[PDB]
């Protein structure tokens, strides 16, 4: 059964949206003519243009298909009449009859803004016989919720040592997680959380590189992205080992030697280097060294 | 569970050397330590207990009977201020995960022997004392296990006054 459907779109104020006008159940005899009027809310939408759809087969589509946009009347007039005079440019298949290209206005109210077939004349086939037709209204869902293409890769990271609430925000924050071979990255927040959005689909798998000054780089290979991907949870975080201070991807004596150069320094003193204060308690001492020792002799592969 | 400083002799003449022995007792899974020790440098001079050679800023006390297996990479650090009567030193195994795997913890032993040469026969005290660079220490002592964690819940046994 012949049906004319105004489609749906979703946008934020300022977005350009495309609202398809579809025809279904087109008779075997084809459709040679049609006329109808759509009403819209010009508070929400500025119509930019109406593109003839794939169903419009006139090489000069404007000769068979035209619209008249009347913003003051809140109306778009659609007129179709196969221009060949012999049935050649009659609509013969179901599909997109036209595309309404509209800009959602800069300070437009939110909510669903209906686009409705407010007046309908007739669709008639090549023999001028009127075809009985169903009407379906549509519109644009205007919200302020952002939509990102591509996927979110997220997770939790935790340093492997003991610390309390006075320093948790300092030691949990600042891990860089990089998607290797891209410019995509995230930095952990005060809770050890990171998320990278807009990550392209890749079922072959990404490698993630987790890095931070004084930490042993961690590489997580084969991260498959076919959707939003969580690589770890706050209860079972990705652990990171501190002690790669002289950066050679190994925790060894040169790393400990660097802490010793600041041995017993306290926050505010000449020789205090905040990075060497492993546990950030305000003093550089054997307690910091013993944290380094937790993973002594370790290299990135040992994770 | 304790750490103690104790002297072999509590009396002496100018020029004698009193041997202060730092000892740990029943310290579970012990793998390292740091201590801060204060004395009055007008009365006592920190010296090697066997040679009488005077301590400098970098002198690490000899004589420990624990953490002596070079397989686990002991690292010793001294940061004394003899002019101000302060000894501060620390030693630990670096390969604690290897020491742990062996499964035999050295929980009692000597960690330092320190001579104090008598400069004056004046009543005087030597003691573990807290210091700014060791927050959370137990009277200027920090002991560490083979997991690299601070050990708590032990007594610090100070020596009696040296009269
Ligand atoms: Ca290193
Ligand atoms: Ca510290
Ligand atoms: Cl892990």
């Amino acid at each position: 059964k012949l049906t004319l459907k105004i489609g749906r779109a979703e946008g934020r104020p300022g977005d350009t949206v495309e609202i398809p006008v579809n025809l279904y159940g087109v008779p075997q005899k084809g459709i040679a003519s049609g006329d109808f009027v759509v009403s819209y809310d010009p508070n929400v939408l500025e119509i930019i243009e109406i593109e003839p759809g794939e169903l419009i087969v006139d090489p000069n589509p404007t000769k068979s298909f035209d619209t008249a946009v009347y913003p003051d009347r809140k109306m778009i007039v659609f007129l179709f009449a196969e221009d060949s005079g012999t049935g050649a440019y009659a609509i013969t298949e179901d599909g997109v009859f036209a595309t309404i290209v509209a800009k959602v206005k800069e300070g437009a109210p939110e909510g669903f803004s209906a686009i409705e077939i407010s007046e309908f004349g007739a669709f008639a086939d090549n023999d001028l016989v009127e075809v009985e037709t169903d009407l379906i209204n549509g519109g644009v869902l205007v919200t302020n919720k952002p939509v990102i293409e591509g996927y979110k890769v997220s997770g939790y990271i935790l340093p492997d040592f003991s610390f309390d609430a006075t320093v948790a925000p300092l030691v949990k924050a600042g891990f860089k997680v990089e998607i290797v071979g891209t410019e995509l990255y995230a930095v952990t927040d005060a809770n050890g959380y990171f998320e990278i959005t807009g990550v392209p689909a890749n079922a072959s798998g990404y490698t993630l590189k987790i890095s931070r000054a004084t930490y042993l780089d961690r590489v997580i290979a084969n991260v498959v992205v076919t959707g939003d991907t969580s690589v770890s949870t706050s209860q079972a975080p990705i652990m990171m080992w501190v002690g790669d201070i002289v950066k050679d991807n190994s925790i060894n004596l040169l790393d400990v030697a660097e802490v010793i150069r600041c041995f017993n320094a306290t926050k505010g003193s000449a020789n205090y280097v905040e990075e060497l204060d492993i546990n950030r308690n305000g003093a550089i001492n054997m307690q910091d060294i013993m944290i380094v020792h937790k993973h002594f002799g370790a290299t990135s592969s040992d994770y | 569970s304790s750490i103690e400083l104790k002297f072999d002799r509590n009396k002496g003449e100018v020029g004698d050397i009193l041997i202060g022995t730092v000892r740990i007792n029943n310290i579970k899974n012990f793998a390292g330590f740091q201590v801060n020790i204060v004395y009055d440098p007008k009365v006592l001079m920190a010296v090697d207990p066997e040679t009488g050679k005077e301590f400098t800023s970098s002198t690490f006390p000899p004589g420990r009977t624990v953490l002596k297996n070079n397989a686990y990479g002991p690292i010793q650090i001294a940061d004394n201020d003899p002019e101000k009567g302060i000894l501060n030193f620390a030693l630990a195994y670096s390969y604690i995960a290897g020491y742990k795997e062996t499964g035999v913890a050295e929980e009692s032993g000597i960690i330092a022997k320190i001579g104090f040469k008598i400069l004056q026969k004046k009543s005087t005290a030597v003691k573990f004392q807290d210091t700014l660079s060791m927050p959370g220490a137990i009277s200027g002592t920090q002991l560490f296990d083979w997991d690299g964690e601070v050990i708590t819940g032990y007594e610090v046994i100070q020596p009696d006054v040296l009269s």
